[PDB]
RNA sequence: GCUGAAAGCAUCUAAGCGGGAAGCCCGCCCCAAGAUGAGGCCUCCCACGGCGUCAAGCCGGUAAGGACCCGGGAAGACUA
RNA sequence: UGUCGGCUCGUCGCAUCCUGGGGCUGAAGAAGGUCCCAAGGGUUGGGCUGUUCGCCCAUUAAAGCGGCACGCGAGCUGGG
RNA sequence: GUGAGGGCGCGAGCGAUAACGUCCGCGUCCGAGCGCGGGAACAACCGAGACCGCCAGCUAAGGCCCCCAAGUCUGGGCUAA
């Protein structure tokens, strides 16, 4: 939680950073407890329903921070023979195998980037933000089952 | 043997909207509508007070109601039953809700229908401003 | 979103290049914008435009004085292109270039009280094999105790024609500014010396 | 499918977000203010002339306008 | 309270025949199997028999099932 | 006069531990109380046995957020469909 700038509202609360700032929604019966150098949340019982929303407004927070912080990012490999990308102005367009070749806006927060035509990575501010968009790329064109083709992760191959 | 009142006068008020529950509002909005809480009161009559709504908009409700809530609207014609969603409502015109609320509630005869005419439901705030905005809660 | 008044004057053929098409002949007059529609003080978007000059003599009406506040000439007809706000005079054929496409608008001619044989392109019954009183009528219409009714909607016998009648995407074949003459794929509504409204189609 | 807790992990869900059908709402064509909740815009006409004091009425004359009648119509049973 | 079948006109259900969407597959692809979502619209012509039903000929995207007094005789037919 | 009875609760046969089914037994209500309050409506379910009058009063079942009389009553839990 260094050179970090949190805040407090009814419902939600801000974060700033080196990155910029962000805002985020969080539980409405929870204590957003600032501190020095530190956060916090507090739930106002130890019901089924409170344990729930505590944890969430917690780790939210956190990688609310964590965004400002540094923020985050995730690679994109391209397997099989055509399949390539390739960074197009802000915007990345990569071919697979359809016919017309896919082009990808540039959504606001996000920064995707192709270091080479075999790896995308993608860079945001925003957790959500990031997830989405990559699995956007990845469902341009799914693991091939029964092969070793199109986007995928650093996760297994699917053979 | 008993008083029969005479010609009053309409005494206009003015319901505020955000945040009262839509059901519960309703409630207290026609037995204003019938002159009920009058002692003056009498059946035959219709002497209840010109309500006025604003931003029913800002209605909340308990629950799922938002999506579950459905009105139907049944043409004439085959196949013409029309349902439609709370929240479709609120998106488009939404004093609609508590229109039909507080109609569902007034009394079905032929002055039940002069009472409606009584109620002016908005969502702004800000009405046509007559004289009486008294306001209420 | 382009619109001009016209009349049907009648129809026949030219040949494109060197294959026949089939045109009929609208006749889109001079028509003066004689009021505009804005949101300011209608609350929507259009435009008054006029059509066919009128003599003074029926226009008797204090219409004399909503051409005057336009200090136009007084025509016989006018009606409203929506969504359409051109320049402060007058719209002609020049509106639409050859190849331009466009939604026409007519009066269907009048078949007047109809057969549900033809109103509705029903089936009837036999001419033959027996009951002779029941060709061209429509059998059944309903059920037993349940419904015990009949649907609002029912395709019976009765007028039919002389409705509004819009035909969509004409593609517009020629043009003469010369004598206002507008030439579409034949297809338009309404009988010869009919009244037509022409405007932009929604092929998008 | 994202982000994610209860439940250190994991989970598309419980808070929230995106993707997703000839289907739903709109969009397209027709009707439609008897929408008595009778809408709206442009223009035109405009005081009493006589009984009703008080009140909403009543009477013959009027205006802008309309109607009747007649010649007709790809309008039409008739009417419109 | 006229009874089968046909004819005319249909309309509703969905336990979906087709077209749309989707998971799984003993899914390479093409094709298919099976389950889930999904009525919007579509769902042919003839031979045989009173027929319903069914077999058959030639096609189709498909030639769905069922409710409506086994819909429908103050509409028709009248082969049974 | 009546010798068609009917429903409901309970106890059996028949029935298929089906039927607004049937057949007996005990009771009951309708029949004849389709008079009155409750149950949305409804012979027989709950309440109650209408001599007539009253712009009086207590209560029964049921009910007291509005249509609709009367508590948006008090206190402690549970349920998110
Ligand atoms: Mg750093
Ligand atoms: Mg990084
Ligand atoms: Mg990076
Ligand atoms: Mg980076
Ligand atoms: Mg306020
Ligand atoms: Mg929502
Ligand atoms: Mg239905
Ligand atoms: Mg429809
Ligand atoms: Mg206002
Ligand atoms: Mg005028
Ligand atoms: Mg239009
Ligand atoms: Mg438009
Ligand atoms: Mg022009
Ligand atoms: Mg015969
Ligand atoms: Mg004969
Ligand atoms: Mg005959
Ligand atoms: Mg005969
Ligand atoms: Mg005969
Ligand atoms: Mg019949
Ligand atoms: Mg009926
Ligand atoms: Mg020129
Ligand atoms: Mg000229
Ligand atoms: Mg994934
Ligand atoms: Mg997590
Ligand atoms: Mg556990
Ligand atoms: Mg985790
Ligand atoms: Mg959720
Ligand atoms: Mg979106
Ligand atoms: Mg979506
Ligand atoms: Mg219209
Ligand atoms: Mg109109
Ligand atoms: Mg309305
Ligand atoms: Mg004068
Ligand atoms: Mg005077
Ligand atoms: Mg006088
Ligand atoms: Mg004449
Ligand atoms: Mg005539
Ligand atoms: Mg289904
Ligand atoms: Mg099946
Ligand atoms: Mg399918
Ligand atoms: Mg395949
Ligand atoms: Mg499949
Ligand atoms: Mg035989
Ligand atoms: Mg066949
Ligand atoms: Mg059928
Ligand atoms: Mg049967
Ligand atoms: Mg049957
Ligand atoms: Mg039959
Ligand atoms: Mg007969
Ligand atoms: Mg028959
Ligand atoms: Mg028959
Ligand atoms: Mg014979
Ligand atoms: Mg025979
Ligand atoms: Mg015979
Ligand atoms: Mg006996
Ligand atoms: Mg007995
Ligand atoms: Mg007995
Ligand atoms: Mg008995
Ligand atoms: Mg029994
Ligand atoms: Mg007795
Ligand atoms: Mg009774
Ligand atoms: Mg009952
Ligand atoms: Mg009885
Ligand atoms: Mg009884
Ligand atoms: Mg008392
Ligand atoms: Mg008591
Ligand atoms: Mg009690
Ligand atoms: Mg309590
Ligand atoms: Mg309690």
């Amino acid at each position: 939680p260094k050179g970090v700038s949190v805040e407090v509202a009814p419902g939600r609360v801000k974060v700033k950073g080196p990155k910029g700032e962000l805002e985020v929604p969080v539980s409405p019966e929870m204590r957003v407890v600032v501190e020095e150098g530190v956060v916090r949340v507090e739930r106002p019982s130890d019901e089924r329903r409170h344990k729930s929303l505590h944890g969430l407004t917690r780790t939210l927070i956190a990688n609310a921070v964590k965004g400002v912080s540094e923020g985050y990012s995730k690679e994109l490999l391209i397997k099989g023979i055509g399949y390539r990308a390739r960074l197009v102005g802000r915007a990345l367009e990569l071919t697979v195998g359809f016919s017309h070749p896919v082009v990808v806006e540039p959504p606001e927060g996000i920064t995707f980037e192709v270091p080479e035509p075999t790896r995308v990575r993608v860079s945001g501010i925003d957790k959500q933000k990031v997830g989405q968009v990559a699995a956007n790329i990845r469902a341009i064109r799914k693991p091939s089952a029964y092969h070793e083709k199109g986007i995928y992760y650093a996760g297994e191959p699917v053979r | 043997k008993t008083y029969v009142p005479k010609q009053v006068e309409p005494r206009w008020v003015l319901i505020d909207a955000e945040g009262k529950t839509l059901g519960r509002l309703a409630t207290k909005i026609a037995t204003l509508l019938r002159g009920k809480h009058r002692p003056d009161w009498t059946p035959n009559v219709a002497m209840g007070d010109f309500v006025v709504v604003v931003n029913a908009d800002k209605i909340r409700v308990t629950g799922k109601k938002l999506e579950q809530k459905i009105y139907t609207r049944y043409s004439g014609y085959p196949g013409g039953l029309k349902k439609i969603p709370l929240e479709k409502m609120l998106a488009t015109h939404p004093e609609r809700v508590l229109e039909h609320a507080v109609k569902g509630m007034l009394p079905k005869g032929p002055l039940g229908r002069r009472l409606f005419k009584r109620l002016k439901v908005y969502a702004g705030p800000d009405h046509p401003h007559q004289a009486q905005r008294p306001e209420k809660l | 979103m382009k619109g001009i008044l016209g009349v049907k004057v009648g129809m026949t053929r030219i040949f494109r290049d060197d294959r026949a098409v089939p045109v009929t002949v609208i006749l889109a007059g001079p028509c003066p914008v004689v009021q505009r529609r804005t949101p300011e003080k209608d609350g929507y978007t259009a435009v008054q435009l006029g059509f066919l000059p009128q003599n003074p003599k029926r226009v008797n009406r204090p219409l004399k004085g909503h051409f005057a506040k336009a200090g136009v000439e007084p025509v016989r007809i006018l009606r409203e292109i929506r969504d359409f706000n051109p320049e402060g005079d007058t719209v002609t054929v020049e509106i639409f270039k050859p190849g331009e496409r466009v939604d026409v608008t007519g009066t269907s001619k009048g078949r007047g009280f109809a057969g549900v044989m033809k109103r509705w392109n029903f089936a009837g019954g036999p001419d033959s094999h027996g009951a002779h009183k029941i060709h061209r009528h429509p059998g059944s219409i309903g059920n037993r105790k349940t419904p015990g009714r009949v649907y609002k909607g029912k395709k019976m016998a009765g007028h039919y024609g002389a409705e509004r009648v819009t035909v969509m995407n004409l593609e517009v074949v020629d043009v003469i500014p010369e004598e206002n003459l507008l030439l579409v794929k034949g297809a338009v509504p309404g009988p010869n010396g009919g009244l037509v409204i022409v405007r932009e189609t929604k092929k998008a």
